[PDB]
């Protein structure tokens, strides 16, 4: 797994509860051969949601 | 601009057989996707053009399964399983790749008949007409086909260009033969100056040209 | 079914605008997916400008740039076009070519207009004159119907009680701006000294009501 974890906003951190709040969005990555498939035999599809 | 050429410039049919019509470009049309931005359209006679194939193979949604399209980077067909009496208009390629997008010169389809010769008419101007001080001299082409056909005014045996017009007829359900007249205009000084005035007309269905003329 | 109905003619004269509209119905149409194609008289099919997801603009041809200006509104379902400085040779029948789903960086046109004609004439509305085309075993005769604007004008022989034979040219636009066309019959040579040929001519612009009898 290629990871990685970029951050939008540091929200607060709450010294009474010890408790850090951030925003934050993933970056994962991995292959899987089961969905492997070529543009050519899908039209010129590249990418699938 | 990319160049887009068609062959044949028309297309005799007959209903109840196929047909194929091709299109060419200057330049390659294939996309960096891997699809070719060629599209197809037909213009009926008094209607707006029609899509029938896009992207040079898929056909547009309602349309007949009839017609069909294929190609290559630069090259390119369309064709019909089997022609139909609707089927018979101008066919337009254009190229959807790059600005400008272009069209075709486009490629005319009509029913196919017998070679019929056209039987030719010249009528002289009217005196009323003279009287206005102008002279029309009008070549008639009645019920010939195929279309193509030539028309070339002599005057006193002198070739004439840049002063005539031509107006065809659209191909008449029942004898499925066009019609043609050529308009010679000549100011009346000009049409008194000559004496004999002649149309020359050439078609396939003539052994040889055919000559109608007047001596005033 | 999805309709495009576009704006009615139009008559302009030179270096004057014309704004040409495209409305849908039965169907929904956005921001994109519009095409406007001229076809000039007795010529192809020509592309002149359009809206691409993929430009988020609209983009014309070289022949159009700084004079028109295309544009859509998805809120009420109409695209316009809007050509300024008009030329005679923006003479035209206007399309707008439409789809519900824009391709991003090409384009199709599923749904077509009706088409408008904008004519860009400085002539002034003018009745036609009406010439015989007297016959010289079959005989052929016609009259000619000359220097009248605008479009269109009928033309019947014997009040319509021949038409078998008959056939009305498509009108041809000389450099005078006026229009003419002629119109003939082919009939048998021995009735031309016992039967009586008229043709009806009428320009409702002018109220032109001619009955031209046409004789040897
Ligand atoms: C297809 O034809 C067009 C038009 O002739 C070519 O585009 C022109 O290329 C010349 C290059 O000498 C330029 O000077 C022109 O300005 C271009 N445009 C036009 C409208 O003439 C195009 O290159 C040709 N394609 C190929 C690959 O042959």
């Amino acid at each position: 797994i290629s990871l990685k974890v970029t951050l939008t906003n540091l929200i607060s951190l709450n010294e009474k509860e010890e408790t850090l709040t951030t925003s934050v969005w993933i970056g994962i990555d991995w292959q899987d051969y089961r969905l492997n498939y070529s543009k050519d035999d899908f039209g010129g599809i590249e990418t699938l949601r | 601009d990319i160049v887009m050429t068609q062959s044949p410039l028309s297309l005799p049919v007959t209903p109840g057989e196929p047909a194929s019509i091709s299109c060419r470009s200057n330049q390659s049309l294939l996309h960096t996707k891997g699809y070719k931005y060629l599209n197809w359209y037909l213009q009926r006679p008094g209607q707006s053009p029609q899509v029938l194939i896009y992207f040079a193979s898929n056909r547009a949604p309602g349309v007949p399964d009839r017609f069909s399209g294929s190609g290559s980077g630069t090259d390119f067909t369309l064709k019909i399983s089997r022609v139909e009496a609707e089927d018979v208009g101008v066919y337009y390629c254009m190229q959807g790749l790059q600005i400008p997008f272009t069209f075709g010169p486009g490629t005319k389809v009509d029913i196919k008949r017998t070679v019929a010769a056209p039987s030719v008419f010249i009528f002289p101007p009217s005196d009323e007409q003279l009287k206005s001080g102008t002279a029309s001299v009008v070549c008639l082409l009645n019920n010939f086909y195929p279309r193509e056909a030539k028309v070339q005014w002599k005057v006193d045996n002198a070739l004439q260009s840049g002063n005539s017009q031509e107006s065809v007829t659209e191909q008449d359900s029942k004898d499925s033969t066009y019609s043609l007249s050529s308009t010679l205009t000549l100011s009346k000084a000009d049409y008194e100056k000559h004496k004999v005035y002649a149309c020359e007309v050439t078609h396939q269905g003539l052994s040889s040209p055919v000559t109608k003329s007047f001596n005033r | 079914q999805v309709q495009l109905v576009q704006s009615g003619a139009e008559m302009k004269k030179p270096g004057s605008s014309v704004k040409v509209s495209c409305k849908a119905s039965g169907g929904s149409f956005g921001s994109y997916g519009i095409d406007w194609v001229r076809q000039a008289p007795g010529q192809g099919l020509e592309w002149m400008g359009g809206i691409m997801p993929k430009f988020d603009a609209p983009k014309y041809a070289e022949k159009f740039q700084g004079r028109l200006t295309i544009t859509a509104d998805r809120a009420t379902n109409t695209a316009y076009m809007e050509l300024s400085s008009l030329r005679f040779e923006d003479t035209a029948i206007y399309y707008c070519a439409r789809d519900e789903q824009p391709f991003y960086d090409s384009w199709r046109g599923l749904y077509w207009g009706q088409g408008t004609l904008v004519t860009v004439s400085s002539a002034s509305t003018k009745g036609p004159s009406v010439f015989p085309l007297a016959p010289s075993g079959t005989a052929a005769l016609g009259c000619l119907v000359k220097d009248y604007f605008p479009e269109p004008v009928t033309v019947s022989w014997n009040s319509g009680a021949l038409t078998s034979g008959v056939h009305t040219f498509p009108a041809v636009l000389q450099s005078s701006g006026l229009y003419s066309l002629s119109s003939v019959v082919t009939v048998p040579s021995s009735s031309l000294g016992t039967q009586t040929y008229i043709c009806n001519v009428n320009h409702k612009p002018s109220n032109t009501k001619v009955d031209k009898k046409v004789e040897p």
